[PDB]
RNA sequence: AGAGACCGAUAGCGCACAAGUAGAGUGAUCGAAAGAUGAAAAGCACUUUGAAAAGAGGGUUAAAUAGCACGUGAAAUUGUU
RNA sequence: GCGUGAGCCCGGGUCGAACGGCCUCUAGUGCAGAUCUUGGUGGUAGUAGCAAAUACUUCAAUGAGAACUUGAAGGACCGAAGUGGGGAAAGGUUCCAUGUGAACAGCGGUUGGACAUGGGUUAGUCGAUCCUAAGCCAUAGGGAAGUUCCGUUUCAAAGGGGCACUCGUGCCCCGUGUGGCGAAAGGGAAGCCGGUUAAUAUUCCGGCACCUGGAUGUGGGUUUUGCGCGGCAACGCAACUGAACGCGGAGACGACGGCGGGGGCCCCGGGCAGAGUUCUCUUUUCUUCUUAACGGUCUAUCACCCUGGAAACAGUUUGUCUGGAGAUAGGGUUUAAUGGCCGGAAGAGCCCGACACUUCUGUCGGGUCCGGUGCGCUCUCGACGUCCCUUGAAAAUCCGCGGGAGGGAAUAAUUCUCACGCCAGGUCGUACUCAUAACCGCAGCAGGUCCCCAAGGUGAACAGCCUCUGGUUGAUAGAACAAUGUAGAUAAGGGAAGUCGGCAAAAUAGAUCCGUAACUUCGGGAAAAGGAUUGGCUCUAAGGGUUGGGCACGUUGCGGCGUGCGGUUAACAACCAACUUAGAACUGGUACGGACAGGGGGAAUCUGACUGUCUAAUUAAAACAUAGCAUU
RNA sequence: AUUAACGAGAUUCCCACUGUCCCUAUCUACUAUCUAGCGAAACCACAGCCAAGGGAACGGGCUUGGCAAAAUCAGCGGGGAA
RNA sequence: AUGUGCGAAAGGGUCCUGUAAGCAGUAGAGUAGCCUUGUUGUUACGAUCUGCUGAGGGUAAGCCCUCCUUCGCCUAGAUUU
């Protein structure tokens, strides 16, 4: 809702800054094993608990 | 060419609905370059975007039927659906009549055609179901003053 | 009408976010956390669940102060600076 | 800190990996799957067909019957001869 | 090739780092079954199916590719208790622009609530913040081995107000009482109009205001004997001292009924502009013609005041109340604008026309009036009335009064609630959806989920049916018309013979006028039962409002009146306005509540008095409750 | 024990009405059906033509007979003690 | 595949309904105006009636006829024995 408290507002900001893919240069380092982002979230798939 | 943004912007500037916005079929390339509200206004002035008129809805048949009923044409027994009291309630008829009769008695008493002793007696007679209309009350007053003359 | 129809009327919250442990377990009307027992002085813990004890025991966090004690013990809790250092 | 007539990725701790993680539940709590290119990326320059994904040539390598859907590559089941 | 057998050995191919024979030792040591455990894969099978919510067609453009992309033109639906315009809970970027291979949108896809990169939420006036409610928890104390239980004013030494300071240190009054959390729908200080963006606005820009708190100077007011004048009165005026202590008012309250005033919407007539139709008709049909907060001024029910003294009792509401405890009547005072006029304000907004202009840019002329109607719809205010063994919150905050403490001028003084002037107003939310795709049901599910606004016609009507503003054209498609189905219907003659059973269907139905039984707790039964009428056109009759009334004196730019009178037009004249009811003639393939909408009825038995309630998802009842009665 | 009014409560008869029936016929829309695209599940020891016999006293398989010819589409409700 | 051919129209026949639009009238219950006051005095409104009119409309989609009406089409393309 438009009515929000500051604590909930702070949480929503962090949840969308953690929702971007990995940069390209990470995949070219020596001894790398990360392929994609395994913690991607979508508003239509998984519900975050507040 | 996709013109969904232009049609939405035109409706806001013209102050109409999006079903009343006309875009020139032969200038789609020129219209597609308009992205701001300022550019939409300029295309309105130049005549490539216009507002269409409303659809016709006339009351000619409605007020024609109303006039025919002022002379009693469509008010038979086969044209009534509600009850008599639903079409014309009795309480409204009674309220009108009492106001008419009470208006007359104040008029006569003020001018001088009757005095307070006759006014009071006629007032309670009107509260009872004595006088059918304005004419009946006036005839009763004349006979009352005729016999009072003797 | 139990079931699908009744599930549509769920738009309130029994629990909110606790100020001490961070879980969505604070009861809104009682004002008591169902996980850490806030606002009691002690933390809720039971011996009939070993899994629950290990999820929050010492060492599962940052150890901001306690992780530097072994090094200070080994050198004898000394103070000062090494000999002729500058400063 | 040192070891073993212990186990060798469906075994050994739930976890050899961004594992008490992702995910489920209003909640107390429940709780996985997932290791291996090559000595060295040398991870395929150029030409050609295609809208593109790609194919055919031509290259690297001891090996592409090792091409990142990557050591070896069994059975159920399927295609051609 | 060897062995009775479990097994052992060799050849050919693939492959890339370790492995075996013999004697002893040791064990988590030998699988077809346990509706066995984990993982992988078949037949069925290109099979069942992708059928609720009325529906699409033509041309052009984009593109490798178009039924489900965009433009224009046709045809349709939702039909103001909307498929419209905004919100509360819940979600959390779903909002906007640009671009796009795969995957997702159970057909396609150049489109997307999908994928990638950037952007977007502006407040002293809207909220939170302040107050208390049902309730929750500290303090004094008492229990309990203890985690802790009770207790909220109690069996408690429980507070706050002023004055100088040499400079804080020091003095002086009052005292019965003494915590916090708890409402984005309760209580509550203050903002309106126009414009502006791709995406925010009562928050930005322009104009015009208001509230609270704090300092303060001019003008005016009062006082020469100290704290204002006027009115018989109700009371009035720009001001017009007032401590402790006390009294009062506001905040502050139910449901229903008819009646009256005001704003908005609907409806009718005229005029200026523009548009549609025009074989024929139509002085025709449709659209615009607006005025905010904040102020000034003149008014508007109830009620109150002065004079006077009522029975031949009077006044008076749609609804019988009022008056010697003072009516009628005459004259006054006052609570209450969403009323009239003026400032704001035409300079704005809107409608036409004529020139410029690649763009940058625009420029200039006109207009923006006047009346009527109502058991109409919606909101608001007022005076009345009915109902109860039911009588319909609290606190913060603001004001008046009783009292008279302290203080003050005769050249100045003034703690004058009057006018104008100076300064400031912190913190958090604000995008978007609110649902046949943004919430909950495993999902883009025919289910569920609290509110505000509410047009024309028919009609008693928020009934059904058609239309305007606004919004959709979205639910995999093309071709054919077998059986059996699901949904919609009609049948000659007979009329329940069918069946456990008239189950399903059919028949009746609006309005006006006649007519209406047994029984009965006298209220009912009752729309009992049973009959007749209803269209179109041309006429006739009835039911109302406003304004005028003749002399004789004096004043007043036909005067309007101060009067002295006379009189009741055997009730006349002019003008204005909607509807409701009754009667007659004529007319038609005897039809007319012509669609929609819309009760089948009667004679009896069993049982519960009635209205109400329950087994969410197989039983709605004779079961439960109930008023009354009796017992403890 | 009676009882006016009331009832989506159980029962019997009468008038009107009708496809409930004699006795069945016809029409409309959506399916099924054919095509393009997309595309599951239940179930499955091995399988799938009969008559009799004996047998755990009702055979798809055994014994003696009848017979018996590729690959297939729309329906159906006897059996598979489904 | 040149035909007594096939197709699209049209004309006639046969059937179904029931007298079209338009114009006119010594028709029409009546009403309201204006004049020389009429033997039809005129101007306006009027459901309906009468004439042109057994008319107009429809007619094979699984009706009939047309060498005696008009316009078009034609000795292939592919696969197999
Ligand atoms: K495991
Ligand atoms: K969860
Ligand atoms: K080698
Ligand atoms: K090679
Ligand atoms: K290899
Ligand atoms: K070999
Ligand atoms: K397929
Ligand atoms: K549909
Ligand atoms: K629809
Ligand atoms: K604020
Ligand atoms: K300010
Ligand atoms: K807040
Ligand atoms: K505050
Ligand atoms: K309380
Ligand atoms: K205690
Ligand atoms: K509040
Ligand atoms: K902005
Ligand atoms: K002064
Ligand atoms: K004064
Ligand atoms: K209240
Ligand atoms: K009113
Ligand atoms: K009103
Ligand atoms: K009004
Ligand atoms: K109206
Ligand atoms: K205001
Ligand atoms: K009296
Ligand atoms: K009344
Ligand atoms: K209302
Ligand atoms: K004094
Ligand atoms: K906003
Ligand atoms: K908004
Ligand atoms: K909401
Ligand atoms: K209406
Ligand atoms: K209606
Ligand atoms: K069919
Ligand atoms: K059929
Ligand atoms: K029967
Ligand atoms: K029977
Ligand atoms: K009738
Ligand atoms: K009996
Ligand atoms: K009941
Ligand atoms: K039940
Ligand atoms: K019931
Ligand atoms: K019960
Ligand atoms: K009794
Ligand atoms: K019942
Ligand atoms: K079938
Ligand atoms: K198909
Ligand atoms: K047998
Ligand atoms: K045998
Ligand atoms: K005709
Ligand atoms: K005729
Ligand atoms: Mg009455
Ligand atoms: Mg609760
Ligand atoms: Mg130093
Ligand atoms: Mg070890
Ligand atoms: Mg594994
Ligand atoms: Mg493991
Ligand atoms: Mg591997
Ligand atoms: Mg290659
Ligand atoms: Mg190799
Ligand atoms: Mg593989
Ligand atoms: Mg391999
Ligand atoms: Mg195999
Ligand atoms: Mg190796
Ligand atoms: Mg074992
Ligand atoms: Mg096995
Ligand atoms: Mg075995
Ligand atoms: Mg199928
Ligand atoms: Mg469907
Ligand atoms: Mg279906
Ligand atoms: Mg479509
Ligand atoms: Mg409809
Ligand atoms: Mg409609
Ligand atoms: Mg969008
Ligand atoms: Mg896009
Ligand atoms: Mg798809
Ligand atoms: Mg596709
Ligand atoms: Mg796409
Ligand atoms: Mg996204
Ligand atoms: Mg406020
Ligand atoms: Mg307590
Ligand atoms: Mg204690
Ligand atoms: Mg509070
Ligand atoms: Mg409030
Ligand atoms: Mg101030
Ligand atoms: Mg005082
Ligand atoms: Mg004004
Ligand atoms: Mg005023
Ligand atoms: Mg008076
Ligand atoms: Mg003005
Ligand atoms: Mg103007
Ligand atoms: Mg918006
Ligand atoms: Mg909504
Ligand atoms: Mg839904
Ligand atoms: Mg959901
Ligand atoms: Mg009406
Ligand atoms: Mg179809
Ligand atoms: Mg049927
Ligand atoms: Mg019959
Ligand atoms: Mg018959
Ligand atoms: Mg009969
Ligand atoms: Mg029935
Ligand atoms: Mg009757
Ligand atoms: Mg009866
Ligand atoms: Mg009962
Ligand atoms: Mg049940
Ligand atoms: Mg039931
Ligand atoms: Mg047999
Ligand atoms: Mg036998
Ligand atoms: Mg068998
Ligand atoms: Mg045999
Ligand atoms: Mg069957
Ligand atoms: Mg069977
Ligand atoms: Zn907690």
């Amino acid at each position: 809702p438009s009515h929000k408290t500051f604590r909930i507002k702070q949480k929503l900001a962090k949840a969308q800054k953690q929702n971007r893919p990995i940069p390209q240069w990470i995949r070219l380092r020596t001894g790398n094993t990360i392929r994609y982002n395994a913690k991607r979230r979508h508003w239509r798939k998984t519900r975050l608990g507040l | 060419v996709n013109l969904r943004t232009q049609k939405r912007l035109a409706a806001s500037v013209l102050g109409c609905g999006e079903g009343k916005v006309w875009l020139d079929p032969n200038e789609v390339s020129e219209i597609s370059n308009a992205n701001s509200r300022q550019s939409i206004r300029k295309l309105v002035a130049d005549g490539l975007i216009i507002k269409k008129p409303v659809t016709m809805h006339s009351r000619s048949r409605a007020r024609e039927l109303n006039l025919a009923r002022r002379i009693g044409r469509h008010r038979g027994f086969g044209k009534r659906k509600g009850t008599a009291d639903a079409r014309m309630p009795q309480q409204v008829l009674w309220m009108r009549r009492q106001r008419v009769l009470r208006r007359l008695l104040v008029k006569y008493r003020a001018s001088g055609k009757i005095d307070k002793h006759l006014y009071h007696e006629l007032y309670h007679l009107a509260k009872g179901n004595t006088f059918k209309h304005k004419r009946a009350l006036v005839e009763h007053i004349h006979r009352a003053k005729a016999e009072k003359a003797r | 009408t139990k079931g699908t129809s009744s599930f549509g009327k769920r738009h309130n919250k029994t629990h909110g976010l606790c100020r001490r442990c961070g879980r969505r377990s604070l009861h809104n009307q009682k004002k008591v956390c169902a996980s850490c027992g806030y606002p009691a002085a002690k933390t809720r813990k039971y011996n009939w669940s070993e899994k629950a004890k290990r999820r929050k025991v010492t060492g599962t966090g940052r150890m901001r102060y306690l992780s530097t004690v072994p090094r200070r013990f080994k050198n004898g809790f000394r103070t000062g600076v090494p000999k002729g250092a500058r400063g």
